[PDB]
């Protein structure tokens, strides 16, 4: 047998339904989203970190000339200066007071400690949502991991299920992402090759060990003024540190819908949003025909004190008269009320006490016991608490969210005007007809 | 990499009220407090708190 | 679970109430004022004899 439903993607909150096959007895079906994993597909554009501005030892053509070559290092910078006449320790390094040029050379590499303290720049694409489901029908429970797309089926050895698509797709990750030591940020990093000094990604590479490092750090060499040999240079601060100071809070503390961000691979677990349409082929073997299940004869509902809150703050009693001892399934046939127990031992004649949670101010809902339906009428008070550490297990609608006292007052106030305009129209018609008749 | 010990702040005192909470917080040193809603809008707030 | 009552201040006479949490069975609550002392703010001005 195949059944279709819409389970609310809120981890840990069971959703209960009844499958009523005409030939067979009704059967229970409880579905829980044990865990979810919204994982995108990502490609690493580059990695960045502190740059080590390495300065090769300067060379001097002692009484000749030098020309700046064209190397392919990261942010390579070479300049040639005229007569310098440098000193090292012996009071002289050359023999020509003029035409004593120097070659000032500088470039950048990755710092030695970058293998740990580095940031990886990624782009994200459409993300596929995967869900682990614990589903119980009658006696049999089943754990199954499936993809929420409406095509890929999940299977547990007799049980086939298709799930999705999600009612409204959502991704906490923006198009461009940065990962640093596990922390995730949504930063619009510059594209590969578009280095800008003093900002994030001023030094880029395909990998830490890649030798094709490209950088633009605004390094510039100055004329050596001091007598002693030394190569001066000024360079913009590391943009990696600038972003690190101004990184802001990571996505683990900013993702909405209670989405738990994780890395390796990038993913968002236990993310509560939307509804999953699920079509499930429950096997006919577990089904039990009504001719053998106890069909109760006469059942009535008497409801105790009730309250509308996330917790199970409502109680009721079903006084039943049946014909056999069995394991009848009880259920609630309303969208604003959910029971605790699923299958209850039914006797020949007796009573069963059950618990329920509701979102409506009034319990105006049909309870079903082995098919037999009875309307429970109650009046639930406002909750005493203000805050709970548990989620609201039932959505709050508009129709069944206002008390019958408010409904009666509103309907009286509106029906007064409606009946008044109707009476006015009737009076006008009657006056016209009387004029015509007695004309 | 290794494992470092870090302190645990004094547990805050939560006072409830209609659609709201009030955290009485004590931290001798700057302690980070990060709150966020679980709906469409995160409304994330972060603050380093000292004193009481 | 906070329950608010107005117990009459009469020593020796118990005051009984029923606390009724919605999803749980009612419980009985007997409050008795065994003793009660009212003490004022006092300061000796002087003594005499």
């Amino acid at each position: 047998f195949e059944h279709a439903t819409t389970v609310p993607n809120v981890p840990g909150i069971p959703y209960k339904a009844l499958v009523e096959r005409a030939g067979y007895a009704p059967l229970n079906l409880e579905i829980t989203v044990v865990s979810s994993e919204l994982t995108p597909s990502t490609n690493k554009e580059y990695v960045t970190c502190r740059f080590h501005t390495v300065i090769p030892s300067p060379q001097v053509k002692c009484c000749g000339s030098l020309e700046c070559k064209a190397s392919s290092k990261a942010d390579y910078t070479c300049r040639v200066f005229g007569g310098v006449y440098p000193f090292m320790w012996g009071g002289a390094q050359c023999f020509c007071d003029s035409e004593n040029t120097q070659l000032s050379e500088a470039y950048v590499e990755f710092a030695p400690d970058c293998t740990i303290d580095h940031a990886v720049a990624l782009k994200v694409h459409t993300a596929a949502l995967k869900v682990g489901l614990r589903i119980v029908y009658g006696n049999t429970t089943a754990h199954l991991d499936t993809f929420v797309n409406g095509v890929t089926p999940g299977s547990s050895r007799d049980l086939k299920v298709i799930a999705g698509p999600i009612s409204a797709a959502f991704s906490p990750f923006d198009h461009k992402v940065v990962i640093r030591k596990g922390l995730v940020y949504n930063y619009d990093f510059p594209e590969y090759g578009a280095m800008k000094p003093g900002a994030f990604g001023d030094i880029q590479a395909s990998s830490l060990d890649a030798t094709d490092i490209v950088a633009r750090t605004d390094i510039r060499l100055l004329k050596p003024s001091v007598k002693n040999i030394h190569v001066p240079y000024t360079q913009a601060v590391s943009g990696y540190e600038m972003w690190k100071n101004n990184s802001g809070r990571p996505l683990q503390e900013t993702a909405p819908f209670g989405c738990k961000i994780e890395v390796e691979p990038l993913r968002a677990s236990n993310c509560a949003y939307g509804h999953i349409p699920i079509s499930i082929d429950i096997p006919d073997a577990a089904f039990v025909r009504s001719s053998e299940s106890p069909t109760i004869l006469e059942v009535s509902c008497t409801v105790a004190d009730c309250i509308y809150s996330a917790d199970f703050g409502g109680s009721l009693t079903l006084q039943y008269k049946a014909d056999r001892e069995g394991h009848c399934p009880v259920h609630s046939h309303s969208t604003t009320a959910v029971l605790k127990e699923a299958t209850t031992h039914v006797t020949a004649v007796g009573s069963i006490t059950l618990h329920f949670s509701t979102s409506s101010p009034q319990a105006n809902f049909i309870v079903s016991l082995c098919g037999k339906k009875t309307t429970c009428n109650a009046e639930c008070k406002p909750p005493a608490d203000h805050i709970i550490g548990e989620p609201h297990k039932v959505d709050q609608e508009f129709q069944a969210a206002v008390s019958k006292t408010s409904w009666n007052w509103l309907l009286a106030l509106f029906g007064g005007a409606s009946s008044l305009i109707v009476v006015g129209l009737i009076v006008l018609v009657c006056s016209s007809m009387l004029i015509n008749t007695r004309r | 990499p290794t494992v470092c010990p870090v302190p645990l702040a004094h547990t805050p005192t939560v006072t409830k009220w209609f659609k709201g909470i009030t955290l009485h917080l004590t931290a001798t040193r700057p302690t980070l407090l990060t709150t966020r809603k679980l709906g469409l809008r995160a409304d994330a707030t972060a603050e380093w708190i000292t004193g009481t």
